[PDB]
């Protein structure tokens, strides 16, 4: 899973 | 922007004492999302840093109850009821709650099947050029992104940035736009970080790294690291 949160 | 203070910088203990670093924020780190991503991570000589707290109070795989996070608001404590050599090194703080995530200074605690493989070290002159390279095994490499953590020659953890392992996007933390470039080849599962123009700031160990987020744990996967030595 590519990184969301920022 | 977001300061992690850590509180002391050298924790002096005898094998069996309790020990509690602090760290305090500048800043609430609560994630728009709810969750608090306060972390503590324990690096020894030469090695990375190995996470042991995630989300404030929660103890990361095979991390013994000896060691506990508490805290609320902006004060962050990690508390070892009993100190055990294999605990003597250096603990960070960390917050991946804002971006870009940032670590504390440090607390020396001392005495009175993924894996990331990284390049070899590298001697340069300013003005050089370097492609550190960081290949990823055991997990499926368009999954997750890469993350690149730069630690100075004094200790200190930067965030590089990060590069979307699906549509080869990076993405950088201010600090590191110009000079710095992140790339891949997923054909042998490799993420790639190349400095241009190097300069004697650029001196220091690059370690790539796999958050696993959706877990709530940020960086729990290190690359043994590389040091770049940017000598005149």
């Amino acid at each position: 899973p590519q990184i969301t949160l920022w | 922007d977001i300061l992690m203070t850590q509180t002391p910088l050298y924790l002096p203990v005898s094998l069996g004492d309790q020990a509690s670093i602090s760290c305090r924020s500048s800043q609430t780190i609560v994630h728009n999302n709810g969750n608090t991503y306060l972390e503590w991570y324990l690096q020894k000589p030469g090695q990375s840093p190995q996470l042991l707290i995630y989300k404030v109070s929660n103890r990361f795989s095979g991390v013994p109850d000896r060691f506990s996070g508490s805290g609320s608001g902006t004060d962050f404590t990690l508390k070892i009821s009993r100190v055990e050599a294999e605990d003597l090194g250096i603990y960070y703080c960390f917050q991946g709650s804002h971006f870009p995530p940032t670590f504390g200074g440090g607390t020396k605690l001392e005495i009175k099947e993924v894996q990331l493989q990284q390049s070899g070290p590298e001697l340069k002159k300013p003005g050089e050029t370097v492609k550190i390279s960081c290949k990823a095994t055991n997990y499926a490499f368009t999954d997750y992104s890469m993350h690149w953590v730069k630690q100075a020659p004094g200790g200190d953890l930067k965030y590089v940035g990060w590069i979307n392992t699906e549509t080869d996007e990076p993405t950088f933390a201010d600090d590191f736009k110009g000079r710095f470039a992140f790339s891949l080849d997923t054909s042998t599962s490799t993420a790639f970080l190349q400095i241009n123009n190097l300069k004697n700031e650029d001196t220091a160990t690059y370690f790539c790294v796999r958050d696993r987020h959706d877990y709530g744990e940020i960086f729990t996967y290190w690359g043994q690291g590389t040091t770049v030595t940017v000598s005149s």
